[PDB]
RNA sequence: UCUCUCUUUGCCGGCUUAGAUCAA
């Protein structure tokens, strides 16, 4: 019944006679209409499916395409994996009966350079492309070109934001329709003001409290840089509250930010009875796979924080950008769901008149280098030779390229070096980390390696309450300090964690992100695999003590990050940066002779440093020596 | 080692730390250190003593007298500030890093650092002649402009209200003031002084 | 809901700070008498 | 009726501070007694267990 | 950071580490107090 | 005159520049 109420059931004869007329098609439509979950239900009653076909529809996200394959399970009443399954990174969920498949862009562009032509699929819709994801891009532009080689192959293209003009030159016009569905939204006003402000968050809780005291009841959803005002927002809100007249409702202000605990984000949901009014302190959570109903007022700032990567320092920074102009439409029809809403956007027209209109794509926006194998792998020696959408910038390739040839998976000529390069090429992980793995073969120890990789790349295994528990996280710690630094500390917890038998108990006693080991285990598991690919054992366990030769391979795999204590108590890195540790990392003030790291983390004044691990010079000396 | 407990700092950050103990005990050590004692107890000697081996020179019993290496006659700091000293080589990390070439002129004057890398674009076929820019570098262009100042977007701000010799210390402890600058100055020529102003 | 803004029945006042304050006090320390079971410890 | 958690803590160490009293050091020559105390009887139970 | 609304706990407290400590240790009674400053305890006390 | 209880019941560390200071 649910399938039928939603507006896509009336395109269905028209959808279908595009998809099969045209070799590709472009869908233009809102989220939950039902094109993410009714496209591939309608093609498989058209019969795209029939005979050995099997629906792939990309899902870029993790959670989202795990949900929406077990949603679509659901909605056809069958069993979960029976004739509809979900396929993400390092982790799959599928069966050979399974028709409709929701997988992830990454093991995608795996089965590309395992199989350049895909056989065994004759239709694949690419759905919730408009993130631009690195991925997503890449994919694209190599599903152009199996378009081009494959005359039977189809492809559908849903998208939440206007570019299907780009992709209809692209594409090429007489092969791509641009079609869009008329949905329904009540009408939003919007509200300008006069004269820019000074200080918005000021101007959003004047606004914020103007709402309340002279407008009906609904919840005011806000839209804020990042997670350092949200606390701040609270601490007025209380105030106003405190101060609150009798006319106006109880207004509950609730944060939403990716740094949360899920149940932290699940607090958001929870209807509050009586007078009381939600008011959402969201950064940008609250623009995709958000559902909250009952949005009725909504202030927009117009900043939103982001990330960008600097090549020329290997650095990462999170620097606040005016929004374009796609993400101010999303922000302004957000409110509205059900019933009619007004959005208070903090600054003038005139302002509007100068954001350029879409964001740039995370392929134009984060690190190249994965890309770089994954293109030398399928054997394009010349990068310009591949049909990129947009053109990424040159320097960023030629600093990919510059790092792979210093990494030795590229030879002098560009090319993979001997089997090192193209096995790295086969790895999912980045070159750096992955070089280690390959190289503990040699030495015989490539089970602690494996274990520190799958920890890296699981993230971080540690929590870190907020409360007085602190000190409790502390302690628990405590037992598992390591002289030599974060990674054999990050070792000894990962070989004890095992040891406990798995207690989640233990794991909340000792502070332990259970979550993050449990994916480190699947990381591993797959990487295993993956080197039985090369008929390599992994049953090496170093018998001694001596870490040493485990620091060799991780000094071959970070020869870059390699910084001394400078008098200053910052670091000079061996590239001639001035960096700072951090003081999450034990080392901390041990001032260490010599150190070395993973990740930097910029801010605007200090250049922070990761995975804290100490080292010895003549190591590095005999390193770069040879 | 124990590391000692580390249960001892907690938070509490710099400005509350109590004092650095080096036997958990509240004392400095070392002439430079802040210590008013140095060596072992105001003296050069140890607890043990010292030594010299026996000597014995026979043109086949010198022999077994070898020669005097650097580790054999220093202590912890002597060898901790060893290793802290130890930085050269480098090379290879130098040639290809930094800013290799960008703009136009430099093309032509400055030479391209990326050395290798030319050659690395020699196999791309690079045949740029005029290069090819992303808007990624004007967002590179944000790595020089700002990173806002919590100010909304249409925001002008205003231009009166934007800011950005040695010898031996007066004590970490002294401070600052008027007192400590230097009374011979000679500095900002000419970037702080305009070059012509209107008259009328 | 944890937001229960509304003014307590009782206010905290300042002899109350006080009483409670002083309630932490316990009886005299009592402690087991010796015993002098001989003569040299009498002495 | 809930007036947050901070407050609560700063009351409990208001309320350990305003009946404190006994000065600041005064607290070791009640427990050096007190210590002395035990290790005199601790010395009367060895004789007597003798 | 500091300073406030001054609370009704915080006046209570401040009388009571009146009672107990006087009119001439301000800064001793607002340590009491995290919140607020010797100057504001007095100002507080001498004003409402 | 005993016993218990209550009530009346006059009652039994110093000095100095507050010694000097104080942000999670």
């Amino acid at each position: 019944i649910q399938k039928k109420l939603l507006p896509i059931t009336k395109y269905r004869n028209q959808l279908l006679y595009a998809v099969e007329q045209n070799q590709i098609t472009i869908v233009l439509g809102h989220t939950g209409c039902g094109k993410t979950t009714q496209i591939p239900q309608f093609l498989y009653e058209a019969g795209w499916a029939s005979q050995n076909g099997i629906i792939g529809c990309t899902q870029p996200r993790r959670l989202v395409a795990k949900s929406v394959s077990e949603r679509v399970s659901l909605e056809l009443n069958s069993p979960p994996g029976s004739l509809c399954g979900y396929s993400i990174q390092f982790d799959h969920n599928v069966s050979e009966k399974t028709k409709i498949k929701y997988m992830t862009d990454g093991i995608l562009l795996n089965e590309i350079f395992f199989d350049p032509l895909l056989e065994r699929y004759s239709i694949v819709i690419l759905d919730e492309v408009h993130e631009r994801t690195l991925s997503t891009d890449l994919l694209l532009g190599v599903l152009k070109r199996i378009l081009e080689k494959r005359n039977d192959f189809r492809l559908v293209l849903s998208s939440a934001s206007v570019d299907a003009n780009k992709l209809s030159q692209f594409f090429g016009q007489d092969k791509v329709c641009t079609m869009s569905i008329e949905g329904k939204l009540f009408p939003v006003e919007t509200l300008f003001l006069q004269k820019p402000t000074e200080n918005y968050v000021d101007s959003a809780i004047e606004t914020v409290i103007n709402i309340n005291s002279t407008y009906p009841p609904g919840d005011i959803l806000v839209f804020l840089s990042g997670r350092k005002e949200i606390e701040y927002c609270i601490k007025k809100i209380e105030d106003s509250l405190i101060h609150a007249s009798e006319d106006c409702q109880t207004l509950v202000p609730l944060p939403l930010h990716a740094g949360l605990t899920v149940d932290e984000q699940m607090r958001v949901f929870n209807i509050y009875d009586g007078d009381f009014r939600k008011v959402i302190f969201s950064t940008n959570i609250a623009e995709t796979s958000i559902t909250i109903d009952g949005i009725v007022y909504v202030v927009d700032s117009g900043f939103n924080k982001q990330r960008i990567y600097n090549p020329y320092t290997r650095t990462s920074k999170l620097i606040n950008v005016p929004i374009s102009k796609s993400s101010a439409i999303q922000r302004s029809g957000r409110a509205g769901r059900t019933m009619r809403g007004k959005v208070f956007r903090l600054y003038t027209e005139k302002a509007y008149s100068l954001m350029k209109e879409e964001f740039e794509a995370d392929i134009l926006n984060c690190d190249m280098s994965p890309l770089v194998l994954f293109l030398k792998g399928l054997g394009l020696k010349n990068i310009l030779q591949f049909p990129f959408f947009v053109r990424p910038p040159t320097v960023h390739l030629m600093a990919a390229l510059e790092d792979l040839y210093l990494l030795g998976v590229l030879d002098e000529s560009g090319n993979l070096t001997d089997p090192l390069g193209i096995q790295i090429s086969n790895s999912f992980l980045d070159a750096n980390i992955s070089k280690a793995l390959l190289t503990s073969n040699q030495f015989g120890c490539t089970h602690e390696i494996l274990s520190i990789a799958s920890i890296l790349t699981a993230g971080e295994v540690f929590y870190n309450p907020t409360s007085s528990s602190k000190n409790d996280a502390f302690v628990a710690h405590s037992s598992f300090f390591a002289n030599e630094g974060d990674i054999i500390t990050a070792l000894n917890v990962f070989e004890s964690f095992v040891g406990n038998k798995k207690d989640l108990q233990w794991c909340r006693k000792n502070y332990l992100n259970y979550q993050t080991l449990r994916q480190a285990l699947d990381i591993r598991t797959h990487l295993v695999r993956f080197l039985n690919k090369f008929s390599i054992p992994t049953a090496q366990r170093l018998p001694s003590s001596d870490c040493s030769k485990i620091l060799k391979c991780l000094l071959d795999g970070f020869v870059r990050n390699v910084a001394h204590l400078q008098n200053d108590g910052s670091y000079k890195t061996i590239g001639g940066k001035q960096v700072w540790l951090d003081s999450s990392s034990v080392l901390h003030e041990k001032k260490t002779p010599w150190i070395m790291y993973s990740s930097a983390v910029e801010s605007e004044t200090q250049i922070f440093v990761k995975n804290i691990s100490k080292i010895e010079s003549f190591w590095l000396d005999k390193y770069y020596k040879r | 080692f124990d590391l000692e407990p580390s249960r001892i700092n907690q938070g509490v950050p710099v400005w509350k730390q109590e004092a650095r103990d080096e036997r958990n005990r509240k004392r400095f050590h070392g002439a430079f250190t802040g210590g008013f004692s140095a060596g072992y107890f105001n003296t050069v000697g140890s607890k043990e003593g010292w030594q010299p081996k026996s000597w014995k020179s026979s043109r086949n019993e010198n022999k077994s007298v070898h020669g005097m290496t650097i580790d054999d006659i220093m202590d912890e700091e002597d060898r901790a500030d060893q290793e802290l000293s130890k930085v050269y080589t480098s090379k290879i990390n130098t040639i290809d890093t930094s800013i290799p070439i960008d703009d136009p002129l430099l093309r032509e004057f400055s030479n391209r650092d990326d050395s290798i890398g030319e050659k690395m674009l020699k196999n791309l076929g690079w045949n740029g002649h005029d290069f090819v820019i992303s808007p990624f570098q004007g967002y590179y262009d944000d790595t020089k402009l700002t990173n806002q100042a919590y100010h909304g977007i249409g925001y002008q701000a205003d231009d009166v209200f934007q800011l950005e010799r040695g010898g031996f210390g007066s004590g970490v402890l002294n401070d600052d003031g008027i007192e400590d600058q230097d009374i011979y100055d000679l500095g900002a020529p000419k970037m702080r002084y305009d070059k012509s102003i209107n008259i009328t | 809901r944890v937001k229960n803004k509304n003014p307590a029945p009782i206010q905290i006042s300042a002899e109350q700070l006080l009483r409670e304050a002083v309630e932490r006090q316990d009886v005299a320390f009592v402690p087991p008498k010796i015993n002098i079971t001989d003569l040299e410890e009498l002495q | 009726i809930d007036m947050d958690e901070d407050e609560k803590e700063m009351l409990s160490e208001a309320r350990a501070r305003l009946a404190n009293t006994q000065g600041k050091k005064a607290k070791r020559k009640d427990r050096e007694k007190q210590l002395e105390l035990t290790r005199r009887l601790s010395h009367l139970q060895k004789r007597r267990e003798l | 950071l500091k300073g406030g609304a001054w609370k009704n706990t915080e006046d209570e407290i401040l009388k009571a580490a009146v009672s107990k400590y006087g009119k001439n240790q301000w800064a001793r009674i607002s340590s009491l107090l995290v919140r607020k400053t010797p100057k504001q305890c007095k100002a507080r006390w001498y004003e409402w």
